DNA sequence: CAGAGGATGTGGCTTC
DNA sequence: GGAAGCCACATCCTCT
């Protein structure tokens, strides 16, 4: 609980043998994340152990991501620039399952850890036609 | 409304007045950018955008090379080519398009 | 500069 | 009626 780097950064997870970094409540889809998302093993785990995240909810059972894989070194996995691609829907928050290679398996979750959006966090605010024609009806099409 | 930067462009290209900063080469979909600062300042006027350059605009013009819409002909400067399919867009074979447009063989 | 692409902010528009 | 989403750039940067 206090044996992460920085105050509040790690949290626990629905079990009780592992911890993860605290995530942005929103994010901008496939923008790098301000921490380098972890998972902490409180148990003994073998170094090289890999560890796969899956970001989830009724809108996309699964979510596209990028760099979900890395491998358990003293206790800790340590993501590189893990990155969300798919967005969890309007409103709407992923839940992330975290499962550490061991065998067997050991599945981890963190509940509605994240939202992710395009923008994400921000600042509040016969007959034949020509080509002008043609062209018009193509720039609408949308 | 709404329009994008290749639609811009292509309005240009079927535009015998424009034909002095913009023209078609040719080859098939291919065209360059004689004055590349007046399509930009053009480009400029219609999103509203005062500051836009060439520099800015080719920018834009990159975000396509990967959604198959426009590609970069290698070694000729200022020179683009639409890789999407004009012709069922337009209804036009380059040629005809080049004809109503008095397009003249560029190299 | 010209020119490939990444990182982010910007504005018009649409949708719960 | 709008805050919250999407989209298509606009801006800025890196190097030779």
């Amino acid at each position: 609980e206090v044996l992460a780097d920085h105050p509040g950064e790690l949290v626990r997870t629905d079990s009780p043998n592992f911890l993860c970094s605290v995530l942005p409540t929103h994010w901008r889809c496939n923008k790098t994340l301000p921490i380098a998302f972890k998972v902490v093993a409180l148990g003994d785990v073998p170094d090289g152990t890999l560890v796969t995240v899956m970001a989830g909810n009724d809108e996309n059972y699964s979510a596209e991501l990028r760099n979900a894989t890395a491998a358990m070194k003293n206790q800790v996995a340590r993501f590189n620039d893990l990155r969300f691609v798919g967005r969890s829907g309007r409103g709407k928050s992923f839940t992330l399952t975290i499962t550490v290679f061991t065998n067997p398996p050991q599945v981890a979750t963190y509940h509605r850890a994240i939202k992710i959006t395009v923008d994400g966090p921000r600042e509040p605010r016969p007959g034949s036609l020509s080509f002008s024609e043609r062209l018009s009806e193509l720039e609408q099409l949308r | 409304g709404p329009i994008q930067l290749w639609q811009f462009l292509l309005e240009l290209l079927t535009d015998k007045s424009c034909q002095s900063f913009i023209s078609w080469t040719g080859d098939g979909w291919e065209f360059k950018l004689s004055d590349p600062d007046e399509v930009a300042r053009r480009w400029g006027k219609r999103k509203n955008k005062p500051k836009m350059n060439y520099e800015k605009l080719s920018r834009g013009l990159r975000y396509y090379y990967d959604k198959n819409i426009i590609h970069k002909t290698a070694g000729k400067r200022y020179v683009y080519r639409f890789v999407c399919d004009l012709q069922s867009l337009l209804g036009y074979t380059p040629e005809e398009l080049h004809a109503m447009l008095d397009v003249k063989p560029d190299a």
